[PDB]
C-alpha cells in the first residue's frame, strides 16, 4: 500500500506516514557523504527528523514558519529548510546551510531558494544570545488564541510553571529591518527561553534540539490546559493559582534534559519506518538476551 | 508499520522470578496501559497506573521510566516495595526512577481496600480540577461518577505532614481524588472498576468543559442534584443470556472490559486475560421445511530367468529332434529284484 | 393450459412427466430388443423391434441392447425410437404443442448437445426446449443452493460442487464407475459359486439380484472374517424358473468395488477419494460449506449402509476440526426429475426457453449460446 | 481494498469536447476538491467550488450532485451555462441538479473579474458567520484576509430583488463575502487566490472562536488596527508545494510547475 487509509479527520497525518514510507530522511549514504563534515551530518539528521515530527502533531502551517539550528564548527553558519517545500517532505540532504545575514553558503540537494524575511527573526534571536543553538517557531491553533488575549499566560499547570520566566513581544508588524531586529533583541534579554508573539505565534529557544522541543511541547500542553481552564471562568471566579517560585521550590552521568521524550518519539518514528537514523543512547528496548 | 507488540512475552523470555499471581496481574495491568494509549489520553509515561500485588507482602507493580505506553509489555514492568526500593527488575534496559511512585504509596498506606490506582493528566480532567467548582452534576456520566474528594497538591509527597494530611482528608469511603491543578486519581478494588470510573470521569470532564464553554454562568445549566433522589442504581444490566442463567448480578466494570479485551485479542495481541464469559461463533440454524436432517450424528519367484525357460525348452526339443530311446523311471522295489 | 414436459434420460432408465407435478407419469428402462429366434406363427402379433417396458417382458426371445453407455449415446436411431415411444405411447401428448426439458451429463463431447438439439427441433417440432445439468437439478431438489453433490447413475459417476447456484467447471470430477460395471463384476464373482449367467436377460436377472440382496460393509476385513467363520450372512434368491441360489459371501463384495477399484483393476481412485479431491480443488473459504452440505443422488447410492461408510471415509481424509455430515433423501433415485419439475415451474423461466424462431437464424449451436 | 483514485482520467474517455486550456484547468478544480478532503472541511456533496471557463459565452464548471469530495475526478465535472442548463455533461451516470448553482451564478453576474468561488460549511466559519461581530482583527491571518462585506441570507436567489440587493451589497471591490447564518464565500482571480484566501480565513476564524470562547468578552481581547498595515503572484507557491506532494505520492495531476525544481 503506497497510501494508508485516511481517518475522517486525520487524512494529512496519514499522508505524512505515507511520505515517510516513500522517502526516507537519512538520504546521506556512504558514497553520498563525500566532502561533508561529521558534526553537520549528525545535526542534519536531528533537524530533518524534527521537521518530519512537527507535521505529525499538527504544528505546521504551510511554509510560513521555520525551525533553525546553529552549528558552531566554523565561525558563522546556520541550517534552515528551503523555501517552498513543506514539512512532511524534508530530508537530511535537502536542508540548506546559510549565513547569519541570509547568504546561501551552499545550494544543497534542492534548487529552490531561501526566504530572508522568515530568517530575519531567527537571525535576530541568534545574534541576541550566543548560547542559543536551536530556535523553534510554531503556530498551533490554541497558541494564537492565548497569545492575542490581554492577560497572557497564567500559572495554571505544572507545564506552565516548568517554563519559568516567559518573554512577550508586541505585534507591531511593520517589519522594517534593523530596528525591528533590535526590538526583538532587547525585548528578549538574558534567559527566558520561551517567547510569545501577541498574534504571530509561539517560539522557543534552546541550547540543544531536544531541550527546545521539550520546552515547546511543555508550552503547547500548558496552552491547551489554559484555554480550557479560562474558557469556563475568566475573572472573579478564582481559578486556583500556584506561586511560581514556591511551587518550583517544592517541585525540585545522569540522563540529559529533554532527551527522554525525544528518544521515545524517535522510537515511534523508527517503529513506523521513517528510518530516522537518530543516534540512540539505548538502541534496544529490552536487554541483551542472546 | 508494525505497531503490534506482544503483550505477554513471559513464556518467551523465561528470565524472571514471578510470584503466585504475576502471570495474570502483569497482563491485566499492561492491558490498561494499552487502552490508555489507544484512547490517546496519555502517550508519555508519567507513572500513571500502579497495581498492588499481594496483601501479605506489600509489593507493587509500576511502569519503568522512559517507556512509552505503546512499548509497554507485561514482562517490562517492575515491582517495588512500599518504601521505593526495587525488589525485582523487568527485562528493560533503562535507569530506574521511582520518584512518582511515592504519591501512589500515599494511597496504599491509608486504604487496604484499594488495589489499583490510575492518575490522569488529560486536558479536560486538568481543566475540571483547576476549575473553581468541581465536577458539576450536569450530565448522566457525572451522576455515574459518584462522590469525590478535593485536595490541594504542591508537587511533593515525601514529608510526613503532607502524607498524613492526604490520608486524613481522603476519608474512609471515597473512590475519586481530585488533585487541584494536577488532575484526577481513580481508586479501584479491581482493574475493571477503576478503568470504568476513569472512562466516566473523562466523559463527564469533557461534557462539563463543553457545557461551561457554551453558557456563561452556572445558573444557565439548570443542573440536577444527585443527593435529592439518592438512587442505588438498581435494575441495571438486565440479562437474558442463553448459555448461563439470567441474573442481574455483575461487577461494576467487567462487561465493558471483556469486550475491549476481546477486541485486543482479535488482532493478535497475545493477552493472557481469562474471560469469565466464553464466546463461540456458530453458523445459524434453519427451520425451513425444505431442509432434510442428516442421517447420522507372488506366484513366480523373485529371481528367475526367461532365458532359463527358453534354454530348457531348447534342451527338450533337441532330444525330440535326436529321438534317443530311453526308458522311464523304475521303482526301487523293482530295483531290488534285479 | 400448456405445461412443460420434463424428460430425464440415463443409461438404463427414462422418466417423463408434466412440469409442476409431484410424480413423473412414465418410468421405464431404456432398452431396445430385437427378436433372435425363428418366428413361425402366421397371423399373430410380431414386430420388428420392441422398446421400453414391453421389451423387458419378452426377454426370452429378444436380444436387449442399450443405446446409451457411460452417458454417451452410441446409436441415435434407437434414441429416436425411445423418444417417440415416450412422447406417444406413454404420455399420449403431442410433442409440438408443449415445451420439453432435457438433462445430460456435465462433461460431455461437443457433438452430443448439437445433435440432441437438432433432433429435438427437427423431428418433433418442439416450440421450446432447454438443456440442464442433472446434478444441479438434484441439488435444487434437495432445496439448498450450495454444497457438493454426488450423482452416480448406471452410466457414469460424477461429483460437482455448487456454490451460490454456480457449479465450478474446474472442480467437477467424473469417474467411469457405474452400476452396470458392478453388475458385470457381480456376474464374474457369481461364476465361481457354480452359477453361470451369459446372456443379456441373465444380466437383467443379475441386476435384479444386486438390487435385492446387496449391502455395504462398514469394515471390509471384519465382514470377511464374519462371513468366513459363520453362515449368518447367507440369503436365498429364487430364480424365475424355480431354481434357488444362495448369494452367500458375495453380497458385500460387489458394491465394495465402488470404494476400491483395484478389484476391477481401474487406475482411478475411490468415489470418496474423488469427492475429497473435488472438495480440495475449490477455494478454502467455501470448503466449510462443502463439508457441511453433501447430498447423495442416483440409484447406485441406494445400497444399505452407503451413508455411514461414506461419512466415515470422508472423515478419515478430512481435517480433525472439520465437521462431516451426509444428507441422503429417501427419494434420491428421482431427485433430478424433481429438480426439473421445480425449474420449469418458475415465472422467470419462461424467458429462459430457447425460441423456435431464433434457432432458424442461429442453428444447432444455439444452446451453447443460451446454456 | 480499493486503491486511491487517480485525479486526471480525461485521457481515458477522449469523447468530451475541449476548449482552449480546459485540459489543464479542469484538473485544477479536482485538486481543490481533493484538498478539501485532506483538511476535513467537507466530505459530503454540495456546490462548493465553481469555475468560469472563459470570459466569453459564460461557461462554468460545477461538481455533480451526490458525489463525495474524495471521488471527484477530472472527467466527472459538469459544464453548464449561466442559467444552469447542462451544456456538456460529464462522464458520471448520476441525475443532474443545479439548484445550488444559482447563488454562484448571481455572484458571477455581478463581477466579471471574479473567476473562482469557494464556499465552505465548517463549524468555525459557520460560528463566525452566525456571530454578529463577524471576523475580528484579533489574529495575524485575519489581517492577511483583507476586508469583507456582510450580507443577510434568506436561502434562495430566484428573486430579482435579492439579486440586485446582492450586487449593491457586494460593492465594486471586494474579495470575501460573509453570508449570515450560512458561512463565508471566497472570491479569487485564480484558484490559487481563492484557496489561499479561504485557508487563511478559516485559520483566522478558528483563532477567533477559540480566543473568544476563552476570554468570554470582546474587550478582554486586544484589538489591532488597520493603520500599521495600511513574480508578483500572491498564492502560487503554497498550492505548487501541495501539488509537489500530490505528484510525489502518486496522484497523477497534470499541473505544470513554474520552475524545473530538482
Ligand atoms: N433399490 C435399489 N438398490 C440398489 N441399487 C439400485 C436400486 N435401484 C436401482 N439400483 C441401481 O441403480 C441403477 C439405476 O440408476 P439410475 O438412477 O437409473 O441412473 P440414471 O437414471 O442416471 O441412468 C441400476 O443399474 C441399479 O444397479
Amino acid at each position: 500500500p503506497n497510501v494508508y487509509p485516511a481517518a475522517p479527520q486525520g487524512g494529512m497525518a496519514a499522508l505524512n506516514m505515507s511520505l515517510g514510507m516513500v522517502t526516507p530522511v537519512n538520504d546521506l549514504r556512504g558514497s553520498d557523504s563525500i566532502a561533508y563534515d561529521k558534526g553537520e551530518k549528525l545535526l542534519r539528521c536531528k533537524l530533518a527528523a524534527l521537521y518530519r515530527l512537527a507535521d505529525l502533531f499538527g504544528w505546521s502551517h504551510l511554509i510560513y514558519n521555520h525551525i533553525t539550528t546553529r552549528v558552531s564548527s566554523e565561525q558563522e553558519h546556520f541550517l534552515i529548510v528551503p523555501f517552498g517545500l513543506l514539512y512532511s517532505e524534508v530530508t537530511a540532504s535537502s536542508l540548506v546551510k546559510i549565513n547569519l545575514q541570509g547568504d546561501v553558503v551552499d545550494r544543497g540537494s534542492t534548487n529552490l531558494g531561501v526566504n530572508q524575511a522568515g530568517f530575519t527573526l531567527h537571525s535576530a534571536v541568534y545574534a541576541a544570545r550566543p548560547d542559543v543553538k536551536c530556535v523553534v517557531h510554531i503556530h498551533t491553533p490554541a497558541g494564537a488564541a492565548v497569545s492575542a488575549m490581554k492577560c497572557g499566560l497564567l500559572p495554571i499547570s505544572p507545564e506552565a510553571l516548568s517554563l519559568g520566566e516567559v518573554a512577550y513581544h508586541d505585534y507591531h508588524g511593520i517589519l522594517v529591518d534593523e530596528e525591528e531586529k533590535v526590538l526583538i533583541q532587547k525585548n528578549l534579554g538574558p534567559k527566558s527561553k520561551v517567547l510569545i508573539l501577541r498574534n504571530h505565534g509561539l517560539v522557543s529557544v534552546g541550547e540543544s534540539v531536544e531541550e527546545a522541543f521539550y520546552y515547546i511541547h511543555n508550552l503547547v500542553v500548558a496552552c491547551e490546559i489554559q484555554v480550557r481552564t479560562l474558557a469556563s471562568a475568566g475573572g472573579p471566579d478564582n481559578l486556583v493559582l500556584l506561586d511560581p517560585g514556591k511551587y518550583k521550590a517544592k517541585s525540585r552521568p545522569a540522563w540529559q534534559i529533554g532527551e527522554q521524550e525525544f528518544e521515545a518519539l524517535m522510537r515511534m518514528l523508527d517503529n513506523l519506518g521513517y528510518r530516522t537514523g537518530y543516534p540512540y543512547r539505548y538502541p534496544a528496548l529490552r536487554e541483551k538476551s542472546k | 508499520f508494525s505497531m503490534m507488540t506482544p503483550i505477554n512475552d513471559l513464556h518467551t523470555a523465561d528470565s524472571l522470578n514471578l510470584a503466585k499471581g504475576e502471570r495474570l496481574m502483569r497482563c491485566k495491568i499492561s492491558s490498561v496501559y494499552r487502552l490508555l494509549d489507544l484512547y490517546g489520553w496519555a502517550q508519555l509515561s508519567d507513572t500513571y497506573v500502579t497495581l498492588r500485588v499481594s496483601k501479605e507482602q506489600d509489593h507493587f507493580l509500576i511502569s519503568p521510566k522512559g517507556v512509552s505506553c505503546s512499548e509497554v509489555t507485561a514482562s517490562s514492568l517492575i515491582k517495588v516495595n512500599i518504601l521505593g526500593e526495587v525488589v525485582e527488575k523487568g527485562s528493560s534496559c533503562f535507569p530506574v526512577d521511582t520518584t512518582g511512585f511515592c504519591l501512589h504509596s500515599a494511597i496504599y498506606a491509608a486504604r487496604p481496600d484499594v488495589r489499583c490506582i490510575i492518575h490522569l493528566h488529560t486536558p479536560a480532567t486538568a481543566a475540571v480540577s483547576a476549575m473553581k467548582w468541581g465536577l458539576l452534576p450536569v450530565s448522566h456520566n457525572a451522576l455515574l461518577v459518584g462522590d469525590m474528594a478535593y485536595f490541594d497538591f504542591n508537587g511533593e509527597m515525601e514529608q510526613e505532614a503532607d502524607r498524613i494530611n492526604l490520608q486524613k482528608c481522603l476519608g474512609p469511603t471515597c473512590k475519586i481524588l481530585v488533585l487541584r491543578n494536577h488532575g484526577v486519581v481513580a481508586l479501584g478494588d479491581t482493574v475493571e472498576e477503576a478503568f470504568y470510573k476513569v472512562f466516566h470521569l473523562q466523559a463527564a470532564c469533557e461534557i462539563q468543559v463543553s457545557a461551561l464553554s457554551s453558557a456563561g454562568g452556572v445558573e444557565n445549566l439548570i443542573l440536577l442534584e444527585q443527593e435529592k433522589h439518592r438512587p442505588h442504581e438498581v435494575g441495571s444490566v438486565q440479562w437474558a443470556g442463553s448459555t448461563f442463567g439470567p441474573m442481574q448480578k455483575s461487577r461494576l466494570g467487567e462487561h465493558e472490559f471483556e469486550a475491549l479485551m476481546r477486541m485486543l485479542d482479535n488482532l493478535g495481541y497475545r493477552t493472557g486475560y481469562p474471560y469469565r464469559y466464553p464466546l463461540v461463533q456458530e453458523k445459524t440454524k434453519h427451520k425451513s421445511e425444505v431442509e432434510i436432517p442428516a442421517t447420522v450424528t507372488q506366484f513366480v519367484p523373485l529371481y528367475t530367468d526367461p532365458q532359463e525357460v527358453l534354454d530348457m525348452r531348447n534342451k527338450i526339443r533337441e532330444q525330440n529332434r535326436q529321438d534317443v530311446k530311453s526308458a522311464g523311471p523304475q521303482s526301487q522295489l523293482l530295483a531290488s529284484v534285479i | 393450459d400448456i405445461a412443460a414436459l420434463v424428460v430425464d434420460n440415463g443409461s438404463g432408465m427414462c422418466k417423463a412427466g408434466f412440469a409442476g407435478d409431484d410424480a413423473p407419469r412414465a418410468v421405464f428402462p431404456s432398452i431396445v430388443g430385437r427378436p433372435r429366434h425363428q418366428g413361425v406363427m402366421v397371423g399373430m402379433g410380431q414386430k420388428d423391434s420392441y422398446v421400453g417396458d414391453e421389451a423387458q417382458s419378452k426377454r426370452g426371445i429378444l436380444t436387449l441392447k442399450y443405446p446409451i453407455e457411460h452417458g454417451i449415446v452410441t446409436n441415435w436411431d434407437d434414441m429416436e425410437k425411445i423418444w417417440h415411444h415416450t412422447f406417444y405411447n406413454e404420455l399420449r401428448v403431442a410433442p409440438e404443442e408443449h415445451p420439453v426439458l432435457l438433462t445430460e451429463a456435465p462433461l460431455n463431447p461437443k457433438a452430443n448437445r448439437e445433435k440432441m438439439t437438432q433432433i429435438m427441433f427437427e423431428t418433433f417440432n418442439t416450440p421450446a426446449m432447454y438443456v440442464a445439468i442433472q446434478a444441479v437439478l438434484s441439488l435444487y431438489a434437495s432445496g439448498r443452493t450450495t454444497g457438493i453433490v454426488m450423482d452416480s447413475g448406471d452410466g457414469v459417476t460424477h461429483t460437482v460442487p455448487i456454490y451460490e447456484g454456480y457449479a465450478l467447471p474446474h472442480a467437477i470430477l467424473r469417474l467411469d464407475l457405474a452400476g452396470r460395471d458392478l453388475t458385470d463384476y457381480l456376474m464374474k464373482i457369481l461364476t465361481e459359486r457354480g452359477y453361470s449367467f451369459t446372456t443379456t436377460a441373465e444380466r437383467e436377472i443379475v441386476r435384479d439380484i444386486k438390487e435385492k440382496l446387496c449391502y455395504v460393509a462398514l469394515d471390509f476385513e471384519q465382514e470377511m472374517a464374519t462371513a468366513a467363520s459363520s453362515s449368518s450372512l447367507e440369503k436365498s434368491y429364487e430364480l424365475p424358473d424355480g431354481q434357488v441360489i444362495t448369494i452367500g459371501n458375495e453380497r458385500f463384495r460387489c458394491p465394495e468395488a465402488l470404494f476400491q477399484p483395484s478389484f476391477l483393476g481401474m487406475e482411478s481412485c475411490g468415489i470418496h477419494e474423488t469427492t475429497f479431491n473435488s472438495i480440495m480443488k475449490c477455494d478454502v473459504d467455501i470448503r466449510k460449506d462443502l463439508y457441511a452440505n453433501t447430498v447423495l443422488s442416483g440409484g447406485t447410492t441406494m445400497y444399505p449402509g452407503i451413508a455411514d461408510r461414506m461419512q466415515k471415509e470422508i472423515t478419515a481424509l478430512a481435517p480433525s476440526t472439520m465437521k462431516i455430515k451426509i444428507i441422503a433423501p429417501p427419494e434420491r433415485k428421482y431427485s433430478v426429475w424433481i429438480g426439473g419439475s421445480i425449474l420449469a415451474s418458475l415465472s422467470t423461466f419462461q424467458q429462459m426457453w430457447i425460441s423456435k424462431q431464433e434457432y432458424d437464424e442461429s442453428g444447432p449451436s444455439i444452446v451453447h449460446r443460451k446454456c
